């Protein structure tokens, strides 16, 4: 409360347990490096409270989303919107399964 | 044939192979594993 910041990001995302450990300056995890990484040189905080009253229902929710499949990792402070089927092998695949 | 492999020993007794001779490209070893911890120490893993 005594500070002065010329600017002020606050980026806010629901996400697992485990992740909320994972999201650090300079870690690693299908998280940290392909959805949200956090440059190294990171000046400000991070907050986490439990959300199991706006984030579930009886017969369940499954309106959230990550990405676990990224051609290559993700840089800092950056988004990666799109559904492109990750190419394994040599297959120009277009498709699930 | 390291991850491919079906009875990974256990710790106790900690499996160790020897790998020499050869050319290490890592997708293959990217591929074959939805990785959850890849925490590289001495070596970038994007360096490899
Ligand atoms: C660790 O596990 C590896 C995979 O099973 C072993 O490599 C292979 O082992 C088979 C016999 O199971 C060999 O026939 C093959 O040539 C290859 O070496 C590896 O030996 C094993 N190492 C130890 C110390 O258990
Ligand atoms: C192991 O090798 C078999 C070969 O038939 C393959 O079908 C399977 O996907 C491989 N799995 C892993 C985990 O390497």
């Amino acid at each position: 409360n005594d500070l002065c910041f010329t600017n002020v990001y606050a980026d806010s995302f629901v996400i697992k347990g485990n992740e909320v450990s994972q999201i650090a300056p300079g870690q690693t995890g299908n998280i940290a490096d392909y959805n949200y990484k956090l440059p190294d040189d990171f000046t400000g905080c991070v907050i986490a409270w439990n959300s199991n009253k706006l984030d579930s229902k009886h017969s369940g929710n499954y309106d959230y989303w990550y990405r676990s499949f990224r051609k290559s990792k993700l840089k800092p402070f950056e988004r990666d919107i799109s559904t492109e089927i990750y190419q394994a092998g040599n297959k120009p695949c277009k498709g699930k399964g | 044939e390291v991850f491919n492999a079906t009875r990974f020993a256990s710790v106790y007794a900690w499996n160790r192979t020897r790998i020499s001779n050869c050319v290490a490209d890592y997708s293959v070893l990217y591929n074959f594993a939805p990785f959850f911890a890849f925490k590289c120490y001495g070596v970038s893993p994007t360096k490899l």
